[PDB]
């Protein structure tokens, strides 16, 4: 869903014609829901997957997907920001220097096997990477 | 507190067995230590109450109340005539031990917060039929209530079989035959009699009800075939059980809640009857005493026996439809309780204004564990307590119940909650938003908004606010202990919501709306009363008017006001043994002050009340009259006899414009002003009044060192209301010399900055205490009775108002 | 007089059977009522 | 006049004779309710030899009357108190004195 919203952002004819086939059929995304970028099904939908992406990584991870945004807006291409990622490990968060990273680690601990992934360093970047990419589109999307 | 002579006097001390007895009648209230008599008695209290048993204590006892019966032995043999307290425990409840009016309890998961408790009243129990006895039967009706009157005779024959009674001589349940199953002529005549006129009464009541039954096809009787009873069915005599059968007959919806109040009338006739025959309710059934267990109003009655009456009244209107007669249910009359203010009822809970948050994204829970009314949502720091949450702009919240967002008003919103089902509650104040969740699921307008309230101004603040109804319980759950919220990860987590009390180190405090009324200066900004101080010319003293600003104009708010002057006077520690120009030696000498209230013309002295209020006066009393008054008489005497005295003691002390006003005046409104004036002197203890120059015959008497506000009640009726007049007559000192010390000696009279008038105000926030006293309550066993006990000691730091006492 | 004053005091609690009895006029219930209070422990100062 | 009342019984035979050290509890009032003094507070029980005349004349006749274990009211009038002077920051001046207090043990 992460990979078709970031293709409907990147390309202007994919809005063109999601706009143009919504007004044309007429159809109500509100119905679905429960014309706009907010009523646009492509939008809809990544905003109700996105928190399952979040739960994907780490408060620690939260660190290094600011700095991803920050490529992303340089517009590095992804591998380009999965490398800029993979040379800059040491800015992981870390758990002592703030509170809140304290029981937001507590409850990522207490949920069940998220300590046993993000053990491997790739997996880290290229979730890291999926993340911030699909943040940084939302981000353009929102803005007007 | 009242020393009081008893043989051996002590301290209450283990092993003590103290008997209360309660006398209605008198009223009175007496005491026996281990069985010796305590020489006094309370008597002449008030009687617009229920009266029930009680223990107060502090850390550190354990104690067991002896309710009689199976529930505690009694130690003593109760006075003559006197029932012991388990008999009283109503049909419907179990017998146990409770605290009273708790604003919270503990549960598994935590502290439940509690709304007030719908308590009964003695009105309550007594029976109110709706009188049958002016209708007449119509002419049809008169032909079909005989025949209907011995079917149901038949019906409860039948019914008996079932129960497997037998014809008896005498009847007995242990003997399983009654002489009450009989023919109708076969019954003794003014039995049947009764057995038909009840019949009758069904019909008048129908009549009462305003229900229209004519009777519509005759086939119908032909159709019905009455059941035919067994000999098994019929009784040792042999009469046999013969009610009409009508299989074909239905109940329309609306003549089932028909039959519904016609039992209920049924049951609270027979109930009237009985008390005039003069039986009374009893846990125990005690035929000699006339004590019965179902001697009680059809509301308060257990349910079985509701379905029991129902059943047979459903019976009967099932007959009446049968014979063919169409009842046409009487449309619904309307009625509201309108018993209590929904703010004032309803009670807030809310944190300390010092945890107020004016940014960021904060997230908390909120637990209904009963579905009725409760509101929960964000509150502005200036909250007040006598509104309804949501009613003014400072609480946006959401309550569930129907389904509604309140602020400022309703609006439909969301699904309401079942049982067991939790809202979270988010605030983002970087966006301005506040949003509710159900179970974990965002909760949506029916324009499909995803944001309950938007275009919030964050202004001072934001806390967390619940509203309780009346008989409400709810878990409120700020998040300090993180695992512990139930949806916060589906919901709230990802979004970067924060719990309200995530890095907080001790529970966050809160304040709930105790409804204890309370004396508050009269507001500056007071949209309906204003009080204007007026300085004391030649000819006329210092002065507080009251006025009313609204008078006379649409939305003007007329009700009962509760006014006194913020100081009180305070009577000596020990009395005394047994031109109009002041003299100078009496006017020094005198321990005599004065102070008068003036009626302006056109307010209603009927509605005018003057006099003195104790510190500890509460009442908010919008139907307010001098019978209301809290009064009681503590009378100590000797064992043999030769009561050594008697004490009233009452909290206020005020006489009613209606005494003075002269008979032909009354009907008619006055152009000339009423002056009351109120007299006590300090050294004696004596209290008087005068009308108009003219004595009053009404005087008080008040023990030493009591202190007294003085206090008008009043009704407004016109513009302006009433005046404060703090003044002399002649030889008698100013109040301000009572009031302050150094104008004691100062007879001119003055009214300083401290002075002034405050109002009633129905209720206040306060502070819930942080720990609670861990009491347990058990039952020790049926011969030891119940059991209270509270060990670990728990004390606060009180500040204490010197002048108020409090 | 003048001043706020402070002290440390207990706190208290009440506790009731749900029993209740009142008079009115044609009322159901019963006048006079009796009950008992046996005392097996009492710690005359566990606090100050 | 000092006015000793029971609140809890003593043993009733042993009673306080001069110089002998009296250990008590006491809470101290005004007549009007106010508290100024409590023992308990300092939580040290107060010693004082009877005939001393070190604790005022109403403590001397008190103490005198109540017997160890007891615990008794002593209403205390002003001349057998402070009286007149008072107790300056304390206690006003003619003020009568309640006392809760406690006989623990002759020492
Ligand atoms: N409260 C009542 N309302 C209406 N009918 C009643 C009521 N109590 C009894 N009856 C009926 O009155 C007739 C006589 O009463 P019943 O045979 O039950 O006599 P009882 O057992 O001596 O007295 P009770 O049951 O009233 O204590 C029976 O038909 C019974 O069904």
């Amino acid at each position: 869903v992460g990979e078709i919203f970031i293709y409907w952002s990147k390309s202007h004819n994919f809005k063109r014609e999601e706009q143009n086939f919504v007004v044309q059929n007429e159809i109500n995304n509100m119905s679905f829901l429960t014309y706009s970028v907010q009523t646009s099904l492509i939008v809809a939908t990544l905003k109700k997957m996105l928190p399952i992406g979040l739960n994907m990584c780490a408060p620690t991870d939260q660190d290094l997907i600011v700095l991803a945004k920050a490529r992303y807006a340089l517009k590095d291409t992804d591998e380009e920001v999965r490398e800029f990622l993979q040379n800059n490990l040491n800015l992981q968060g870390k758990v002592e220097g703030s509170p809140s990273l304290r029981w937001q680690m507590a409850l990522y601990r207490g949920v069940p096997g998220r300590e046993e992934d993000a053990d491997d360093p790739e997996k880290i970047v290229r979730r890291v990477q999926e993340v911030s990419a699909v943040l940084y589109h939302l981000d353009q999307t929102e803005h007007p | 507190a009242r020393p009081v002579t008893s043989p051996g006097q002590h301290l209450l001390a283990p092993e003590d067995v103290v008997s209360c007895c309660l006398d209605l009648s008198v009223p009175s209230i007496s005491f026996r230590i281990n069985g010796c008599p305590v020489q006094g008695v309370f008597e002449s209290f008030n009687l617009d109450g229920l009266f029930f048993p009680v223990v107060s204590f502090s850390a550190g006892i354990k104690v067991r109340f002896l309710l009689g019966g199976r529930h505690g032995e009694f130690k003593f043999l109760p006075p003559p005539g006197y029932a012991p307290c388990h008999e009283a425990v109503l049909p419907r409840e179990r017998l146990h031990l409770q605290p009273i009016k708790e604003y919270r309890r503990e549960g598994p998961r935590g502290p439940h917060l509690v709304g007030p408790s719908r308590c009964l009243s003695h009105l309550d129990f007594v029976p109110c039929p709706v009188d049958t006895i002016q209708i007449v039967l119509p002419p049809h009706l008169e032909r079909i209530r005989e025949k209907l009157a011995e079917n149901i005779h038949e019906l409860w024959a039948l019914t008996r079989i079932e129960q497997g009674w037998t014809y008896g001589p005498v009847r007995d349940d242990n003997k399983r035959l009654h002489p009450c199953l009989v023919n109708f002529h076969s019954l003794p005549e003014p039995e049947r009699n009764y057995n038909l006129q009840m019949s009758g009464e069904t019909l008048k009541t129908l009549l009462a009800l305003g229900c229209h039954v004519g009777m519509a096809d005759e086939k119908a009787e032909d159709n019905l075939k009455k059941t035919k009873l067994p000999k098994t069915y019929m009784m040792s005599n042999g009469y046999k059980p013969a009610p009409l059968d009508l299989s074909h007959v239905r109940l329309t919806p609306a003549q089932t809640t028909l039959v519904d109040r016609l039992a209920e009338n049924g049951h609270n006739v027979w109930a009237r009857d009985r008390v005039a025959q003069g039986w009374s309710y009893s846990a125990v059934q005690d035929i000699p005493a006339r004590r019965n267990p179902r001697l009680v109003p059809y509301r308060l009655l257990d349910e079985a026996t509701k379905r029991s009456n129902r059943d047979s009244l459903c019976q009967a209107v099932r007959t009446l439809l049968g014979y063919g007669y169409n009842i046409e249910p009487p449309d619904q009359e309307p009625s509201q309780v309108d018993s209590q203010s929904r703010g004032d009822r309803a009670r807030i809970f809310r944190a300390e204004k010092s945890y107020a948050v004016q940014s960021g994204r904060w997230y908390f829970e909120f637990e209904a564990v009963t579905t009725g009314e409760m509101r929960v949502g964000w509150a502005r720091p200036e909250l007040r307590p006598d509104v309804e949450l949501g009613a003014d702009d400072l609480a946006y919240v959401f309550n569930g119940h129907r389904g509604q967002r309140w602020h400022l008003g309703s609006e439909p919103f969301g699904r309401p909650w079942q049982s067991g089902d939790v809202v979270g509650c988010m605030i983002d104040l970087t966006e301005n938003t506040i949003i509710f969740t159900l179970n974990g699921e965002v909760l949506m307008s029916d324009s499909g908004s995803e944001t309950a309230f938007r275009d919030i101004e964050i202004g001072d603040g934001f806390l967390p606010v619940c509203s309780l109804g009346p008989g409400q319980v709810g878990h409120l759950n700020l998040g300090q202990d993180v695992s512990s919220l139930r949806f916060f990860a589906i919901c709230g987590l990802q979004e970067g919501f924060e719990p309200f009390a995530i890095n907080m180190q001790r529970p966050v405090t809160t304040w709930f709306s105790k409804s204890l009324p309370q004396f508050e200066p009269v507001p500056l900004e007071h949209p309906h009363y204003e009080v204007a101080r007026m300085d004391g010319t030649v000819d006329t003293p210092p002065c507080l008017r009251l006025t009313h600003r609204t008078w006379g104009s649409q939305n003007s708010l007329v009700e009962m006001l509760f006014l006194r002057l913020s100081l009180p006077v305070q009577f000596h520690q020990h009395f005394r043994c047994t031109d109009n120009r002041d003299d100078p030696e009496i006017i020094l000498n005198t321990t005599t002050y004065y102070y008068s209230v003036r009626v302006f013309a056109g307010q209603e002295p009927s509605c005018v009340w003057v006099g003195w209020v104790t510190p500890d006066y509460h009442q908010h009393d919008m139907s307010f009259d001098l019978s209301k008054v809290r009064a009681v008489t503590v009378t100590m005497g000797d064992e043999q006899g030769n009561v050594h005295s008697s004490l009233k003691c009452s909290n206020c002390y005020m006489v009613w414009g209606g005494d003075f006003v002269s008979p032909g005046q009354q009907g008619r409104i006055s152009h000339t002003d009423l002056v009351i004036g109120c007299l006590v002197d300090l050294a004696t203890g004596l209290m008087t009044f005068t009308a108009n120059g003219k004595e009053s015959n009404t005087f008080f008497q008040v023990e030493p060192n009591t202190k007294l506000f003085p206090a008008v009640f009043v009704l407004p009726t016109h513009q302006n209301v009433v005046q404060f007049e703090l003044g002399k007559q002649k030889n008698i000192m100013p109040l301000s010399a009572a009031m302050f010390l150094s104008e004691r000696k100062n007879p001119a009279p003055q009214c300083p900055p401290r002075l002034e008038v405050q109002m009633l105000m129905p209720v206040s926030w306060s502070r819930m205490p942080n720990h609670f006293l861990q009491v347990d309550t058990r039952r020790a066993g049926e011969r030891l009775g119940w059991a209270v006990q509270c060990q670990e000691p728990l004390m606060m730091m009180a500040l204490h108002i010197p002048e108020e006492n409090r | 007089e003048l001043l706020l004053q402070t002290n440390l005091i207990n706190y208290v609690t009440s506790i009731r059977p749900n029993i209740f009895v009142g008079r009115a006029e044609g009322s159901t219930q019963y006048g006079k009522w009796y009950f008992e209070v046996m005392v097996d422990e009492v710690a005359p100062f566990l606090t100050a | 006049g000092v006015q000793v009342e029971t609140i809890s019984p003593g043993d009733g035979r042993t009673f306080p004779k001069r110089g002998q050290t009296c250990v008590v509890h006491y809470t101290g009032m005004l007549e009007d309710g106010k508290k100024f003094d409590s023992s308990r507070d300092r939580n040290k029980p107060f010693k004082f030899t009877l005939g001393k005349q070190e604790v005022i004349r109403g403590w001397e006749e008190g103490v005198a009357q109540m017997s160890v274990g007891q615990r008794a009211k002593l209403i205390i009038s002003s001349d057998y108190a402070y009286g007149a002077t008072g107790h300056p920051g304390i206690i006003p001046p003619h003020a009568t004195l309640v006392f809760d207090v406690e006989l623990l043990k002759l020492e």
